[PDB]
């Protein structure tokens, strides 16, 4: 069986309802097809033809307006031709969906709303509701989010993101997100952004 | 010329859906066979009988039902299977099982409007 593909996503791995999502399925193996499943599914998502040029093809699939459903994880394998064996299955992507729950998160900073250059900077997401995990992203740098499981403090549901030293690279805008257990890939609504500037060497929140 | 005229018009489609979907002309009488009655101006039957005739579900990949890897499917070296690549399946171009008989339904509609709309006119003329 042939090299898995790539699979990524832009803007990035969580969304909201009513966006689309653009799934990046690419190789350097001479694939004119690719094709996409989720969670074990036996029905394929998508289905996409891609000119190899030199080998390298992209197929950029277009999720629909997204729901509850999109929610989980995702493959996309490839193929060389119509009749061809498709590839080895593409390393899972995990698409969680925000929006789906009422309980609202917060999110801080628990050294306090000035960090000074020696501190370590420790971001604090919490919620009044049971959660199982929350999520960390930072904007632009949009990667896989920092998910730790909550912890029962303070009669409420909260998990500390360590991110150490201040430093200039912790400057960004920061949103939190909350998980419950029987449904991980299903998240609440963002909690309102927290920009931090870099001023002083220190660190700052700005509004 | 009523006789003449509900002929040459299911004539005129089955060559149509021929050319569009490089079918064969045994496939041709096949789709003769059961569009003879007065369903020769529906896509949506025609579409369903492409459907089943020439198997275009087996031409997408299917996963095996106890588990396995995505395959290419039963049909992908039959003609159809090709056809329906190249005309629903470019570069930058997608499909879903859903989608597909949607596409085969609207060529298939063309192929109705033109076959009478060209065959009314010259025989009025
Ligand atoms: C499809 O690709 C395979 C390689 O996986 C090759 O052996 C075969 O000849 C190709 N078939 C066509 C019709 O291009
Ligand atoms: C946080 O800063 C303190 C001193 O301000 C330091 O002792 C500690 O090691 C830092 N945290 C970690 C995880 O190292
Ligand atoms: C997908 O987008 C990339 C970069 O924008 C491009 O190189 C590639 O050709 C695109 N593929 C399709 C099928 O549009």
């Amino acid at each position: 069986v042939s090299k898995k593909p790539s699979l990524s996503v832009q803007p990035g791995p969580i969304v909201a309802p009513e966006e689309t999502l653009t799934l990046q399925c690419g190789s350097d193996a001479g694939y004119n097809r690719f094709v996409l499943y989720k969670d074990g599914e036996r029905d394929f998502l998508q289905l996409a033809g891609a000119q190899p040029q030199a080998g390298l093809s992209q197929a950029n699939f277009t999720l629909g307006p997204v729901s509850r459903s999109y929610g989980g994880q995702y493959r996309c394998y490839g193929a060389h031709n119509l009749s061809s064996e498709w590839s080895a299955p593409s390393d899972p992507l995990d698409i969680l969906i925000a929006g789906q729950f009422y309980d609202r998160v917060s999110l801080s900073v628990q050294p306090g709303p000035t960090v000074a250059s020696g501190e370590n900077v420790t971001l604090l997401c919490q919620s009044q509701g049971w959660m199982q995990t929350f999520l960390l992203t930072k904007e632009g740098a949009a990667d896989d989010p920092w998910r730790l499981r909550s912890t029962y403090q303070s009669q409420k549901y909260q998990a500390e993101f360590p991110m150490g030293p201040v430093t200039s690279a912790h400057a960004g805008t920061y949103r939190c997100y909350g998980s419950q257990s029987s449904k991980p890939y299903l998240l609440t609504h963002p909690s309102d952004p927290l920009e931090l500037v870099v001023s002083g060497g220190g660190g700052l929140e700005v509004l | 010329g009523e006789a003449a005229r509900i002929p040459a018009a299911i004539d005129a489609v089955i060559e149509g859906i021929k050319s569009k979907f490089s079918i064969d002309t045994l496939g041709g009488e096949a789709l003769k066979s059961v569009i003879d009655g007065t369903n020769y101006y529906d896509a949506s039957y025609i579409t369903t009988a492409i459907y089943n005739k020439f198997q275009v579900s087996s031409c997408l990949p299917s996963v095996p039902f106890l588990g396995g890897p995505p395959v290419p499917g039963a049909g992908a070296n039959k003609p159809i299977c090709s056809a329906v690549d190249k005309l629903y399946l470019g570069s930058g171009n997608f499909l879903d099982k859903s989608s597909l008989p949607g596409s085969i339904q609207k060529d298939v509609a063309k192929i109705v409007a033109g076959a009478e709309q060209a065959a009314k006119a010259k025989a009025a003329m």
